[PDB]
RNA sequence: AGCGUGCUACUUAUACUUCACCGUGAUUGCUGUUUUGACGCUUUCACGAGUAGGCAGGCGUGGAGGUCAGUGACGAAGCCUUUGCUGUAAAGCUGGGUCGAACGGCCUCUAGUGCAGAUCUUGGUGGUAGUAGCAAAUAUUCAAAUGAGAACUUUGAAGACUGAAGUGGGGAAAGGUUCCAUGUCAACAGCAGUUGGACAUGGGUUAGUCGAUCCUAAGAGAUGGGGAAGCUCCGUUUCAACGUGC
RNA sequence: GGCGAAAGACUAAUCGAACCAUCUAGUAGCUGGUUCCUGCCGAAGUUUCCCUCAGGAUAGCAGAAGCUCGUAUCAGUUUUAU
RNA sequence: GCCUAGACCGAGGACUGCGGUUUUUACCUAGGAUGUUGGCAUAAUGAUCUUAAGUCGCCCGUCUUGAAACACGGACCAAGGAGUCUAACGUCUAUGCGAGUGUUUGGGUGUAAAACCCGUACGCGUAAUGAAAGUGAACGAAGGUGGGGGCCCAUUAGGGUGCACCAUCGACCGAUCCUGAUGUGUUCGGAUGGAUUUGAGUAAGAGCAUAGCUGUUGGGACCCGAAAGAUGGUGAACUAUGCCUG
RNA sequence: UGACCUCAAAUCAGGUAGGACUACCCGCUGAACUUAAGCAUAUCAAUAAGCGGAGGAAAAGAAACCAACAGGGAUUGCCUCAGUAGCGGCGAGUGAAGCGGCAAAAGCUCAAAUUUGAAAUCUGGCGUCUUUGGCGUCCGAGUUGUAAUUUGAAGAAGGUAUCUUUGGGCCCGGCUCUUGUCUAUGUUCCUUGGAACAGGACGUCACAGAGGGUGAGAAUCCCGUGCGAUGAGAUGACCCGGGUCUGUGUAAAGUUCCUUCGACGAGUCGAGUUGUUUGGGAAUGCAGCUCUAAGUGGGUGGUAAAUUCCAUCUAAAGCUAAAUAUUGGCGAGAGACCGAUAGCGAACAAGUACAGUGAUGGAAAGAUGAAAAGAACUUUGAAAAGAGAGUGAAAAAGUACGUGAAAUUGUUGAAAGGGAAGGGCUUGAGAUCAGACUUGGUACCGGGCCAG
């Protein structure tokens, strides 16, 4: 149960502070769990997923594909992977969108303001 | 318009009072409130006392003159009694009453009394004190440990003793006295 | 609702003589609004009958002492057996009513280690009870911040707070109540009688301070607990007992013979 | 609650149970007390006889404290005293030490005179007495003290 | 088979008689066998019209507390249906089809809780009915071109009319892109349409001399003042020390 | 209020007092409507007063709740006496 | 007394009763249908739907003495649609406490609009009556008489005791009228005894509080409905009239 | 040749006002509908509309008060007083205050005094500095009075026994406000399904099982939640706790007693009359006009007047937080509320489209699917389209999109039909549905239904 003054319970404020999250605040919505070996290599749990990563989907009718994450869309609340593509009848495939709830992080792309936060994390980088 | 064995009622319901109709939802949220003012107000002050020590004083008119209650302020002749002027009185927590005066001597020595006892109490702190000294102390409610007491009732055991004229007959006399008292006069004065 | 919702028209009748309903109706032209009825509880965006009003009454006020006697009737109901069981409380594994626990029950701070408890002292089947009975509420009540409804499990009610308040505080359909406070919401929720309630020590033995006895007075002023109008509340040995059966006559058939 | 008014049964009746002829309507018979000399007279004269008019002279700024004198029996004199002390007091009270109650003290004006006091000694203190009360009083061997 | 009168039989009302069942009122009994329903079971008798109206017991709807550790993506709710069952009834339950995410029974609480009507409200839809009608302003015709398609478009030939107080050529008010070219036909042009003031895309309005701009007209109206509680009213050089002078 | 060679004419399809918004859900003894089932009981159009006569109050008629009792002494009837 | 033809029904569900025959603690026709045979269970039987036939059946709602009316609303369908809430009250009922009662203005407390706790005042009640100054409720077992459920003694009857309540005669308190003791600020006091007078009084308290139905009054007040009235604004693009300029 | 007074001018130096918002606030002005069963006083109502003026609150406020007590003691609000006293065609109606309990509490400032051994006071210019300001200087204001001193509770001037108290500026904390960062536990197995977030099994965390997202009901997948921890910025003469530098303390203030004094608000009080208002009644307040004071005087003491007392305050000048109000503004949390004809008029490019000369009036309108995967391609057609195909869990989801009722309508099938049709009752015919060889027991026992 939540007991702060400042906290709602309420359901229209929550999905309205959702639906109409900044692209900065869709950052932190759009985050995903890291791997096992991940998770114990670098102590965090988890991360928002950014553009370079490599994932493996986990959940769905792609569940065991991997590939390297091509763009966090944030606009459509869903991230594209490499080749997760459905082929049109036209014969032109346009990118399957997963949600980064529904992946792991096998491959972290870092640079200095990844590893910073890594270590504002509690982790290791 | 009128029927049966009914009272006649007076329900003043015939201006526009739906424009003026305060319904008290805010009373569990204005008593929650209210509390968080006054612990506030004694946190800010600890240990000083958040209650100014008010005076006892009769109620007014025939049917209150039984009870007794806090006044406003100690007078200055009782200030005088217990040698506190009423300037320095207001900043030690004394309330001061410029506006009452003392005509008997019972509320004079009750509010005499009351004042020692508060100053016998008082502790003033000064520059050489130190937190130690002030942390010793436990901010009191000066409403409570220095409450209002009726006077007791008079009751046990006295002995009977009887009057030749009854208390009716003096009622009676003392009636009779009074309205008469100016026509008997006049006529005295007149032969 | 809106104290002038239905209300933000000029609609005047238009009178007899026109073949239409004498319903007031927008002036003005040029948008399908004209023309159209008005101000009627009959009519679309209207104001409805009679609109309701903040003045309604909604506190109720129970005198203090009836309010203490029911409380007293659910407490005594907490410990009939068949109470509890027709309340739906999961107690058959439960020896005897009422449920005593140690005082250390009061210290535990870990929900681990309270639901530990719970299970050693046979009250868990009940919380059990509350996780399998959670459902989506019908109905629009869920738009509602109501969304899902679960049955109530045992209150606990202590003497001292050293813990076990938060150790029960996220154990689903667990309440938590201090002797001191105990109402009618908690001991006969939904008006039924026969809540699960399990007792520490220190609360059990301040029963008798709270509510008061033949030998001590309670700490509630001028209280006493209420008396019966009725002395042997079963009826049936005292209609079947040597003083009343020693004076009847003799009965008859439990049904008439047919004679004609 | 609503679902056990009369409102509720008298649906699909055409009325709603206020007559077909009499036609429930804004305010046949005027409204309030109206007519209370005219059409309203059978009434209020068999129910409110003495509605209409003046009797008595007035009072401008009457001041209810001034008549505040409220009354205590005789046989109600006897619970103004201590409860856990009355059974000593009807018992060992005598003329050289008899219970003393004040009836001002416990919010009375006046202390008349119905009932029957116990045969024993009492002071009674009191702003008014009646004559009979005080009669009383003085029978059993009491006495009443006047006080303001 | 008419009229007056007598007789016999016969016909049949929700009436009368006997019986069954429903309900109401009364009534007999029921605890050492009362026995997990005594607000129950049971004996007996009588009675049943009803507007306005009263009361009682029930049916149904939205939401709330409790309970069924209830139903449900292996199909909730909704909807259609000689699939039927239960109830005097309000209604409840169920088979099949459709459908796709919630919903119900029971003990209680609560109310914006039940529609055939109000020349009710809003929305939708008929018959009327392929009906009334599409008839003022003289009038069209042949051929070719274009086009899937030509009474209605274009061109040619003809026949006519307006007949200079025009059906001609310009403007003021008002409109505002309707102008022009290209494309174009879903809607609109109460037939049609390849055409259009329609639709789409672009283009287009050049001033020292034409207007505005300036003057004053009837009038409007600041200032100095004077009213007015005030919004503001009067007044137009007025009881003014009035030049941003040349 | 205007304006009227005067018709109560005209004052934006509005004139024997324009239009707009508000007071305003104005008041109506008057018209219309007023939403589920079954069970039991079941009327009045009469009295008196009222600027009362299309309305009220009052009494009567009706329902509901009962209460005190249990053949006590009641009756839209007869007889006898008067 | 006897014989004889047909129709409809079969409620009940161990025994118990009243009778009869008694060859008998047995049997019967005597406190409500059994026996036997055939057929069928892929069906004879029952229900519903559609339809025919016979017979009856006017269009509902409404106001009305009277409606199928040549009285009014209603073309159709869906969704919406009208006795509500509040302040103050009467009766009744349920509940808590009871000569008291009401925690919630407020204070304490809290798991925080909840639940729990606290008390002074105040409201109502416990005293009435008079315009008021004022006065203020026991002769008695809180009265007598006639009833009175129940209880006690009896043993048809009878006696005792008799609450609530009913009728009746009294007593007490206030008002009104009369009388007027000892006394006295000599005009006050008002003892005592009375009166076809009067009060919403006493006569071993009954109230207070919460809730519910129903009823009442004021409120938009069951829903819709005026002709009007008022306050503040907008119009001389129509039109009326004057003026200025064409 | 210069002062002074009054009055002007300047694009003179520097400022200030206007206008907006509407819920509450302070005033002015001001109806009628309505109720009285008519209606005129009255009521609605000292309300709506109109006008002027503010703030976070406003206003009121430290008695020319209440009272009549054994006295209370600024203002405000609540509960009560009380539907009462009273007002009222004494009709309909209306209607306060004192006391009492509580919330909150906070007190004061001028004028009238000779500084007179010293205008000791202040705006501005100029200069300078450590700048919400200090210092220096020069004009100016001002004696027709700016400072100190006093405010009735007093107080002043003398004398008096002496005692008690104390100024300002910075630096770090704490408190208050805002804000950044950080945090437990499954996505393990089987089944259904397009998708598991469903069911089952085994679990884990829990001071976290609030809420939301993710392809269906997710504490444990994600964000959060809970618990705290730790940074940054602010803010506060008028909060405290510490430091630190100056305190120029023969100063300032209070306290006891004696003596002499003790200034205290005028076209104002008050009175008459007029109008309005009030519960205010021979007149409650306010306003106009006329009259017009006094010094133990003046006001009040709810019945007009004179006479005599008594009580209580001290007007005609001023400031002040809190408790109180709040359909507006800003920021939050909620609900037995409504669920797209409802709820605001507006869930949508809604005060929009559109109307009106104008003031103003003012709608309708949400929903494919988890994802456009929004139908490539072939074929008929002038085209729109159709037919195949394709995507999808579904096209019985194709944007003319969830479900898809009724009215109304097409087709197919069934039936009936001489100037309506529809209904009840009854049976026939046709169709549909049902049931005992039972949950029958072992050739037989016995049973069910319809009949003789
Ligand atoms: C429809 C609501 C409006 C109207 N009302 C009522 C009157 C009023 C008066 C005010 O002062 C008198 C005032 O002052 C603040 C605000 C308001 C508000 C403002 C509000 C918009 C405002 N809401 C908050 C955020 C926001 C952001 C914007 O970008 C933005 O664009 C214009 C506007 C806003
Ligand atoms: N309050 C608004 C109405 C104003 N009417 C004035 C009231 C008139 C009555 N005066 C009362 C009689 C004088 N004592
Ligand atoms: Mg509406
Ligand atoms: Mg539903
Ligand atoms: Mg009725
Ligand atoms: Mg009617
Ligand atoms: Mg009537
Ligand atoms: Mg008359
Ligand atoms: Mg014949
Ligand atoms: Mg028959
Ligand atoms: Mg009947
Ligand atoms: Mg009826
Ligand atoms: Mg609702
Ligand atoms: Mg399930
Ligand atoms: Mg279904
Ligand atoms: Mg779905
Ligand atoms: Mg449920
Ligand atoms: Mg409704
Ligand atoms: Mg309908
Ligand atoms: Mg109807
Ligand atoms: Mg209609
Ligand atoms: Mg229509
Ligand atoms: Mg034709
Ligand atoms: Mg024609
Ligand atoms: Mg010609
Ligand atoms: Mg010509
Ligand atoms: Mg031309
Ligand atoms: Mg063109
Ligand atoms: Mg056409
Ligand atoms: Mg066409
Ligand atoms: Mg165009
Ligand atoms: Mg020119
Ligand atoms: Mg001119
Ligand atoms: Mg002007
Ligand atoms: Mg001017
Ligand atoms: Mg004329
Ligand atoms: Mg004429
Ligand atoms: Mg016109
Ligand atoms: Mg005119
Ligand atoms: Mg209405
Ligand atoms: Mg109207
Ligand atoms: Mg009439
Ligand atoms: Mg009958
Ligand atoms: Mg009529
Ligand atoms: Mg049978
Ligand atoms: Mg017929
Ligand atoms: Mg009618
Ligand atoms: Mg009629
Ligand atoms: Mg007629
Ligand atoms: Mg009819
Ligand atoms: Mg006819
Ligand atoms: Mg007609
Ligand atoms: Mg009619
Ligand atoms: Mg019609
Ligand atoms: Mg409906
Ligand atoms: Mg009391
Ligand atoms: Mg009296
Ligand atoms: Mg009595
Ligand atoms: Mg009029
Ligand atoms: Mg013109
Ligand atoms: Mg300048
Ligand atoms: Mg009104
Ligand atoms: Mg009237
Ligand atoms: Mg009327
Ligand atoms: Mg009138
Ligand atoms: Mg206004
Ligand atoms: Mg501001
Ligand atoms: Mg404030
Ligand atoms: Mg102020
Ligand atoms: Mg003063
Ligand atoms: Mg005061
Ligand atoms: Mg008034
Ligand atoms: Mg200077
Ligand atoms: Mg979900
Ligand atoms: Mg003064
Ligand atoms: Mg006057
Ligand atoms: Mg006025
Ligand atoms: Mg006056
Ligand atoms: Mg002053
Ligand atoms: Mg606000
Ligand atoms: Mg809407
Ligand atoms: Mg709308
Ligand atoms: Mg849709
Ligand atoms: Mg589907
Ligand atoms: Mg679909
Ligand atoms: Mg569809
Ligand atoms: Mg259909
Ligand atoms: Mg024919
Ligand atoms: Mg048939
Ligand atoms: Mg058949």
């Amino acid at each position: 149960a939540k007991i702060s003054q400042d906290v709602s319970s309420s359901r229209s404020k929550a999905r309205k502070a959702y639906f109409t999250a900044s692209s900065v605040e869709r950052r932190v919505l759009l985050s995903a769990p890291l791997s096992k070996e991940l998770r114990q290599q670098y102590n965090v749990k988890s991360l928002p997923i950014r553009q370079n990563d490599e994932v493996l989907v986990v959940r769905g009718s792609k569940k065991g594909s991997e590939g390297k994450v091509n763009s966090v869309y944030r606009l459509k609340f869903a991230i594209q992977v490499d080749k997760l593509q459905k082929e049109k009848s036209n014969g032109a495939s346009v990118p399957i969108n997963i949600h980064p709830s529904k992946v792991v992080i096998t491959k972290l792309h870092l640079d200095k303001d990844r590893k910073a936060l890594i270590q504002r994390k509690g982790g290791k980088a | 318009a009128i029927s049966k064995n009914l009272p006649l009622l007076n329900n003043h319901f015939r201006k526009h009072w739906q424009e003026r109709v305060r319904v008290h939802f805010d009373q569990a949220g204005k008593k929650a409130s209210r509390r968080q003012s006054r612990l506030r107000k004694a946190a800010k002050i600890a240990p000083r006392p958040i209650d100014a020590l008010r005076p006892v004083v009769r109620a007014p008119t025939v049917k209150y003159n039984r009870k007794v209650r806090a006044g406003r302020g100690f007078t200055l002749a009782e200030l005088k009694a217990v040698g506190i002027a009423p300037k320095y009185a207001r900043t030690i927590g004394i309330s001061v009453d410029h506006r009452r005066q003392n005509k008997s001597q019972e509320t004079f020595d009750a509010n005499v009394a009351r004042l020692q006892e508060y100053k016998s109490k008082l502790v003033i702190f000064d520059k050489k004190t130190k937190a130690s000294e002030v942390a010793s102390f436990e901010q009191v409610d000066v409403s409570a440990t220095f409450p209002v007491e009726q006077p007791a009732p008079e009751s046990g055991l006295r002995a009977v003793e009887v009057p030749e004229q009854t208390a009716y007959r003096t009622l009676r006399l003392a009636r009779n006295e009074k309205k008469y008292k100016g026509i008997r006069e006049k006529r005295a004065k007149e032969k | 609702v809106a104290e002038n919702a239905g209300h933000q028209t000029s609609a005047e009748s238009w009178g007899t003589g026109r073949a239409v309903a004498r319903i007031p109706r927008v002036g003005g032209g040029g948008t399908h609004r004209s023309g159209q009825a008005a101000f009627g509880n009959m009519c679309r965006g209207g104001r409805m009958f009679a609109p309701t009003k903040t003045w309604r009454r909604w506190n109720v006020k129970v005198n203090h002492n009836e309010k203490r006697y029911a409380t007293a009737s659910a407490i005594a109901a907490s410990a009939v057996t068949s109470l509890v069981l027709a309340r739906g409380h999961r107690v058959e594994q439960v020896k005897e009513l009422p449920l005593v626990v140690s005082n250390e029950f009061e210290s535990v701070t870990k929900t681990k280690d309270a639901v530990a408890v719970l299970k050693a002292v046979g009250a868990h089947k009940d919380v059990v009870k509350v996780i399998k009975s959670k459902k989506l509420r019908a109905g629009k009540g869920k738009l509602r911040g109501r969304r899902f409804t679960q049955r109530r499990g045992p209150l606990v009610v202590y003497a001292q707070d050293n813990g076990i308040v938060k150790a029960l505080r996220n154990v689903p359909g667990v309440e938590t109540a201090s002797v001191k406070h105990l109402g009618l919401l908690q001991l006969a929720p939904g008006a039924h009688l026969g809540r699960f309630i399990i007792w520490t020590q220190g609360a059990f033995e301040s029963l008798d301070s709270v509510y008061g006895s033949d030998s001590t007075k309670s700490i509630k002023s001028g209280y006493t607990l209420p008396s019966n109008i009725i002395s042997n509340t079963d009826v049936t040995r005292l209609i079947n007992s040597a003083e009343v059966q020693a004076v009847v006559r003799p009965a008859g058939e439990k049904t008439q013979k047919k004679s004609h | 609650p609503t679902r056990l008014t009369k409102t509720r049964k008298h649906r699909g009746n055409v009325s709603a149970g206020k007559g077909r002829i009499g036609k429930h309507r804004k305010h046949p018979g005027g409204r309030g007390k109206a007519g209370g000399q005219h059409h309203h007279r059978t009434n209020l004269d068999k129910y409110h006889p003495g509605y209409f008019g003046k009797v008595g002279m007035r009072y401008f700024h009457k001041q209810q404290n001034h008549f505040w004198r409220p009354e205590i029996n005789l046989d109600k004199l006897w619970t103004l005293v201590d409860s856990e002390k009355k059974d000593e007091y009807l018992s060992k009270s005598s003329a050289s030490a008899a219970p003393v109650i004040d009836t001002l003290a416990h919010g009375y004006g006046k202390v008349l005179g119905k009932g029957r006091l116990p045969e024993v000694p009492v002071i009674v203190k009191a702003r008014f007495v009646s004559k009979l009360a005080e009669e009383k009083i003085r029978a059993v061997g009491g006495v009443v003290e006047l006080v303001a």
